[PDB]
């Protein structure tokens, strides 16, 4: 996920 | 009775005393006083100074950091150009008409404002959606071998154009109307009129239903789904740390967004529905001016929320106002 939720501003 | 209609528009005060007049030809200070038009003003003032900086150094900041230009940015850039057509469409013109205490520019200008603020404040809502949308498709991996790519953020983008033509086109052109709402000195979407030449009844279930009822429901499975992904995720990877921290946040983040779109539009939804519900009822112009003040103070707010608060977005932003860097 953490990719991921990089990605998308999220974390 | 308690309105005074006329050809376009319908002013919320009785005329009884005759003292309405035009909400395009003369000032409307029977229906608020002077003083509370200034602080019409006073309010458009603020969305202005807060308003354009705020989204104006998110077109800037783009055009000058590299790493922010990617396709799963284009969907909060377009956020930001929403934002500016509520600026210059919407808040320049209500500052302007407040301050002569009626909308100064006639029915034409009246098409013109509502045009814009609402294509404004509608592709804003729609690119929330769109949001949601691609965050779920990337994060909880619904797709066998997708990966999300250019071409999609276009057509996201393009997406939220066409469902905001959707909304603010159709009043142009016989299905519904603009007229001046609240205290006359901005025009928005007829949906407290019943007004059959043109089908306004229609029109709000229309709108409720594919502006309101679906975005809500795309956007609650969506970020549902993503609170479920990673909270599943952690459970099975308490050994770190990381991936609990970034639980706690995405699931703060959720909270925040979906609140955050029910205080935008909730206003609008709830009292559409509730003079649908009464038919004919006292609403008066201060009141009717509510559900705006909620939706177009989304304007600041919302790039706080999706921008401010984007670790990336701020880093940039962060060393673009403090000059060469830090
Ligand atoms: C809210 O209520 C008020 C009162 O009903 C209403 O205002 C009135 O509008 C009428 C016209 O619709 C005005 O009537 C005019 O009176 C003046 C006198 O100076 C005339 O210039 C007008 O012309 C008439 O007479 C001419 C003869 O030479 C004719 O050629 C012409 O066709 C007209 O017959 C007309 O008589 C009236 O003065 C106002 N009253 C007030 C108090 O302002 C108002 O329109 C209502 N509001 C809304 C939004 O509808
Ligand atoms: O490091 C970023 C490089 O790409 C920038 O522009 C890109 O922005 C979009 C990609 O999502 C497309 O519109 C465009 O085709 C890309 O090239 C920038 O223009 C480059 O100079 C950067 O090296
Ligand atoms: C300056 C004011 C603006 C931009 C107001 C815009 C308002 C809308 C696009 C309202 C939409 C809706 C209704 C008319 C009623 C049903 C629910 C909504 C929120 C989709
Ligand atoms: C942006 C315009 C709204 C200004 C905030 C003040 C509105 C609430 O304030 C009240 O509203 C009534 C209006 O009928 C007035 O009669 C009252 O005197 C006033 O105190
Ligand atoms: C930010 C730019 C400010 C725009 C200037 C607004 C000018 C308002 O114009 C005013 O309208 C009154 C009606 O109430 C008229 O009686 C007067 O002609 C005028 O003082
Ligand atoms: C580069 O490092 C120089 C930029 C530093 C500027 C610091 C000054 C802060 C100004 C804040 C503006 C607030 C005024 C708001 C007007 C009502
Ligand atoms: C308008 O005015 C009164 C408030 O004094 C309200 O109670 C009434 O229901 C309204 N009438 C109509 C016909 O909408």
């Amino acid at each position: 996920i953490l990719e991921n939720l990089k990605d998308v501003g999220l974390f | 009775m308690n309105g005074t209609e006329g050809p376009n528009f319908y002013v919320p005060f009785s005329n009884k005393t005759g003292v309405v007049r035009s909400p395009f030809e003369a000032p409307q200070y029977y229906l608020a006083e002077p003083w509370q038009f200034s602080m019409l003003a006073a309010y458009m003032f603020l969305l202005i100074m807060l308003g354009f900086p705020i989204n104006f150094l998110t077109l800037y900041v783009t055009v000058q950091h590299k790493k922010l230009r990617t396709p799963l940015n284009y969907i909060l850039l377009n956020l930001a150009v929403a934002d500016l057509f509520m600026v210059f469409g919407g808040f320049t013109t209500t500052l302007y008409t407040s301050l002569h205490g009626y909308f100064v520019f006639g029915p034409t200008g009246c098409n013109l404002e509502g045009f814009f603020a609402t294509l404004g404040g509608e592709i804003a809502l729609w690119s929330l959606v769109v949001l949601a949308i691609e965050r779920y498709v990337v994060v909880c991996k619904p797709m066998s071998n997708f990966r999300f790519g250019e071409n999609h953020a276009i057509m996201g983008v393009a997406f939220t154009w066409v469902m905001a033509l959707a909304c603010a086109a159709p009043p142009l052109v016989g299905w519904s109307r603009y007229i001046p709402e609240g205290m006359q000195c901005s025009c928005g979407i007829d949906y407290y009129t019943p007004h059959e030449e043109t089908n306004n009844e229609s029109f709000v279930i229309y709108m409720f239903v594919v502006h309101f009822i679906i975005p809500l429901i795309v956007i609650f499975f969506c970020y549902g789904q993503l609170v479920f992904t990673v909270k599943e995720a952690a459970a099975q990877q308490q050994e770190s740390a990381t991936t609990q921290k970034a639980e706690k946040e995405v699931t703060r983040m959720v909270i925040i967004m979906v609140i955050a779109f029910l205080i935008c539009w909730l206003p609008y939804a709830g009292v559409a529905f509730y003079i649908f519900t009464h038919q004919g009822s006292d609403f008066g112009p201060i009141f009717m001016t509510i559900p705006a003040f909620f939706a177009k103070t989304s304007a600041v707010y919302n790039p706080v929320i999706y921008i401010m608060m984007n670790k990336q977005f701020r880093n940039c932003m962060v060393t673009t106002l403090c000059c060469g860097k830090n």
